[PDB]
């Protein structure tokens, strides 16, 4: 919030910015928004299966 | 004809019954771990008006007790709970002698050596851990281990060269040389996670089950896969026999007991059949244990009850 005086009275400036969640970085914050549940999806599971016991 | 009969029922718990363990030394004392954080040691009064009374409640644990096992002499018990800690009790007073700290997630299984010299524990960290009997970390299987929850770990009973075996949530049964703690062989199959694992008293077979509903028999000597039994609904705990060639399986509401000779079901232990007026009608079955006499089996359910089943002729 900043005042700026001109030839006729003062004006008031107000700036608000939202920081874009820098993870592990410092351009925004860490610790994302509370209502931000996020799900990961894996793979490499195969349905073709035959009971083979391979040794090592 | 060999048949099973409901002898009696034991009461005294407050949540699910998760494990039951008997020792061949004292044929009149039972251990029952439950979800009420306590471990009940029973006064097995063999009468028929009741069948047993809790003798002493081993207390002190901050969450569910997932596994318990009795020592070979009957003076100690080992326990593993859902706060990551293991506890070594004294069956005479209580007074946990040693807590085995070191884990980041819940402790699922626990097992005791043949001479009660090493300890093994599997957890949700995908870590198998070996311990000295004094409460220190001997060895950790960090990688080449399961990629998911290590649901159960067991020792082989053999004095001939030693195996430990572990099943996990990565649908794999992995087997280890106990001296070296490296892999011996893999075992693939079992579409779905794995709930249990067990070794026959002759130390030659591993009967593994899980979500799939099929119990698979693996050979500890040949390194192969013998055969499969479709257990029907789902497998919670598989236990071999002390003086027979059977295999007791805990299905959802029932217990399926196979004669392995011709691989045929002997019985279907179903409890009472009230018309449950909605939804899942029956209280499911969690654990089961064969008595060293080979005469009666104990079964722990999800409705706070422990039921007895006697072999009758």
């Amino acid at each position: 919030v900043r005042h700026v005086l001109l030839r006729q009275g003062v004006l008031g400036i107000k700036v608000k910015i939202m920081l874009p969640w820098d993870p592990s970085g410092k351009i925004g914050p860490k610790k994302p928004l509370p209502d931000h549940v996020s799900i990961v999806e894996p793979k490499d599971e195969i349905l073709p299966t035959t009971p083979i016991s391979e040794q090592k | 004809t060999e048949q099973m009969t409901l002898r009696g029922t034991l009461k005294g718990h407050n949540g699910w019954v998760t494990q039951i363990a008997t020792t061949p030394q004292f044929p009149d004392m039972i251990l029952s771990a439950s979800r009420d954080k306590t471990i009940i040691m029973w006064k097995l009064t063999r009468d028929e008006t009741n069948y047993g009374i809790p003798q002493r409640a081993l207390r002190g644990h901050s969450h569910f007790v997932s596994d318990v096992v009795i020592s070979s002499d009957g003076q100690f018990a080992l326990s593993g709970s859902w706060d990551g800690t293991l506890r070594l009790w004294d069956l005479t007073t209580g007074t946990t002698t040693r807590r085995f700290v070191g884990h980041t997630k819940d402790v699922l299984s626990v097992a005791f050596s043949s001479d009660n010299r090493q300890i093994v524990s599997g957890s949700r960290d995908k870590t198998i851990k070996l311990w000295n009997t004094l409460g220190v970390c001997k060895y950790t299987v960090q990688d080449e281990s399961h990629s998911e929850w290590v649901s159960c770990v067991r020792f082989s009973p053999n004095s001939s060269n030693p195996i430990i075996v572990s099943c996990g949530w990565d649908k794999l049964v992995k087997v280890w040389n106990l001296a070296n703690c490296k892999l011996k062989t893999n075992h693939i199959g079992h579409t779905g996670y794995l709930n249990t694992v067990t070794v026959s008293p002759d130390g030659s077979l591993c009967a593994s089950g899980g979500k799939d509903g099929q119990a698979m028999l693996w050979d500890l000597n040949e390194g192969k896969h013998l055969y499969t039994l479709d257990g029907g609904d789902i497998i919670n705990a598989l236990c071999f026999s002390p003086n027979r060639y059977w295999l007791c399986a805990a299905t959802g509401p029932s217990i399926k007991i196979w004669d392995l000779e011709g691989k045929i079901i002997v019985d279907e232990l179903k409890q009472e059949v009230i018309s449950t007026s909605s939804k899942a009608e029956p209280p499911q079955c969690t654990s089961l244990a064969w008595s060293a006499d080979g005469q009666t089996l104990f079964a722990g359910y999800t409705d706070n009850l422990v039921r007895v089943w006697q072999v009758t002729i």
